[PDB]
Protein backbone atom coordinates (compact mmCIF):
# COMPACT_ATOMS: atom_id res chain seq x y z
CA UNK A 1 0.00 0.00 0.00
CA UNK A 2 3.03 2.97 0.96
CA UNK A 3 4.39 2.52 -3.01
CA UNK A 4 0.97 1.50 -4.58
CA UNK A 5 -1.27 4.74 -4.05
CA UNK A 6 1.60 7.21 -4.71
CA UNK A 7 2.35 6.17 -8.14
CA UNK A 8 -0.18 7.53 -10.09
CA UNK A 9 -0.47 11.41 -9.86
CA UNK A 10 3.44 12.48 -10.32
CA UNK A 11 4.20 11.03 -13.71
CA UNK A 12 2.03 13.28 -15.14
CA UNK A 13 4.29 16.13 -14.45
CA UNK A 14 5.59 17.15 -17.91
CA UNK A 15 1.59 16.93 -19.88
CA UNK A 16 0.48 19.50 -17.34
CA UNK A 17 1.40 22.51 -19.19
CA UNK A 18 -0.96 21.12 -21.92
CA UNK A 19 -4.28 21.01 -20.66
CA UNK A 20 -5.97 23.82 -23.23
CA UNK A 21 -4.99 22.06 -25.77
CA UNK A 22 -5.78 18.46 -25.91
CA UNK A 23 -9.59 19.13 -23.72
CA UNK A 24 -10.38 21.48 -27.44
CA UNK A 25 -8.03 18.70 -29.41
CA UNK A 26 -10.48 16.28 -28.23
CA UNK A 27 -14.51 17.88 -28.96
CA UNK A 28 -13.41 17.99 -32.65
CA UNK A 29 -12.11 14.69 -32.85
CA UNK A 30 -15.60 13.39 -31.26
CA UNK A 31 -17.27 15.52 -33.66
CA UNK A 32 -15.23 13.61 -36.75
CA UNK A 33 -16.15 10.44 -35.28
CA UNK A 34 -20.24 11.72 -35.44
CA UNK A 35 -19.65 11.45 -39.56
CA UNK A 36 -17.10 9.25 -39.87
CA UNK A 37 -19.13 6.32 -37.74
CA UNK A 38 -22.25 7.89 -39.56
CA UNK A 39 -21.10 7.26 -43.21
CA UNK A 40 -19.56 3.66 -41.69
CA UNK A 41 -23.07 1.74 -39.87
CA UNK A 42 -24.70 3.12 -43.21
CA UNK A 43 -22.83 0.79 -45.87
CA UNK A 44 -23.87 -2.07 -43.22
CA UNK A 45 -27.73 -1.37 -42.86
CA UNK A 46 -27.52 -0.97 -46.81
CA UNK A 47 -25.85 -4.32 -47.01
CA UNK A 48 -29.14 -5.62 -45.15
CA UNK A 49 -31.05 -4.98 -48.22
CA UNK A 50 -28.71 -6.19 -51.13
CA UNK A 51 -28.29 -9.65 -49.19
CA UNK A 52 -32.00 -9.91 -48.63
CA UNK A 53 -32.38 -9.58 -52.82
CA UNK A 54 -29.23 -11.73 -53.43
CA UNK A 55 -31.04 -14.22 -51.43
CA UNK A 56 -34.35 -14.28 -53.25
CA UNK A 57 -31.44 -14.08 -56.82
CA UNK A 58 -30.42 -17.39 -55.70
CA UNK A 59 -33.42 -19.46 -53.80
CA UNK A 60 -35.64 -18.97 -56.43
CA UNK A 61 -33.34 -19.89 -59.25
CA UNK A 62 -31.77 -22.69 -57.81
CA UNK A 63 -34.80 -23.93 -56.98
CA UNK A 64 -35.37 -24.08 -61.21
CA UNK B 1 5.94 14.56 -23.02
CA UNK B 2 4.70 11.00 -21.38
CA UNK B 3 2.22 8.56 -23.20
CA UNK B 4 -0.45 7.40 -20.67
CA UNK B 5 -2.38 4.30 -21.75
CA UNK B 6 -3.56 3.41 -25.62
CA UNK B 7 -2.34 6.32 -27.18
CA UNK B 8 -1.02 7.89 -30.06
CA UNK B 9 -1.83 11.70 -31.25
CA UNK B 10 0.25 14.27 -28.74
CA UNK B 11 1.67 17.47 -29.49
CA UNK B 12 4.47 20.16 -28.75
CA UNK B 13 3.87 22.58 -25.63
CA UNK B 14 6.43 25.06 -25.26
CA UNK B 15 5.95 28.85 -27.91
CA UNK B 16 7.70 31.90 -26.19
CA UNK B 17 11.80 31.88 -27.04
CA UNK B 18 14.06 32.93 -29.97
CA UNK B 19 14.56 30.37 -32.93
CA UNK B 20 18.61 31.27 -33.89
CA UNK B 21 20.36 28.24 -35.41
CA UNK B 22 19.98 24.17 -35.04
CA UNK B 23 21.70 21.67 -36.69
CA UNK B 24 18.79 18.77 -36.22
CA UNK B 25 15.53 16.81 -34.96
CA UNK B 26 15.48 13.77 -32.96
CA UNK B 27 12.71 11.62 -31.22
CA UNK B 28 13.12 9.23 -28.77
CA UNK B 29 10.46 6.57 -26.75
CA UNK B 30 11.52 5.55 -23.15
CA UNK B 31 9.35 3.71 -20.37
CA UNK B 32 7.83 6.15 -17.47
CA UNK B 33 9.13 3.19 -15.09
CA UNK B 34 12.35 2.38 -16.97
CA UNK B 35 13.53 5.83 -15.99
CA UNK B 36 12.58 8.12 -13.03
CA UNK B 37 12.77 11.99 -12.36
CA UNK B 38 15.72 13.57 -13.05
CA UNK B 39 17.21 14.94 -10.12
CA UNK B 40 16.65 13.71 -6.78
CA UNK B 41 19.12 10.47 -6.44
CA UNK B 42 16.28 8.00 -4.91
CA UNK B 43 12.29 7.82 -6.17
CA UNK B 44 9.95 5.70 -4.43
CA UNK B 45 8.31 4.19 -7.55
CA UNK B 46 11.57 3.45 -9.32
CA UNK B 47 12.05 -0.13 -8.67
CA UNK B 48 13.20 -0.93 -12.43
CA UNK B 49 17.54 -1.07 -12.16
CA UNK B 50 17.93 -1.99 -15.66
Amino acid sequence: TARGIVTDFAFLSPLASSAASRSSARDDKLTALLAQLDSLTRELNVVSQQLLDLRQQVSALKAS
Amino acid sequence: YPIPANATNVPISIPSRNWAAFRGWAFTRLKTKETPSLGSGYDPYYTYSG
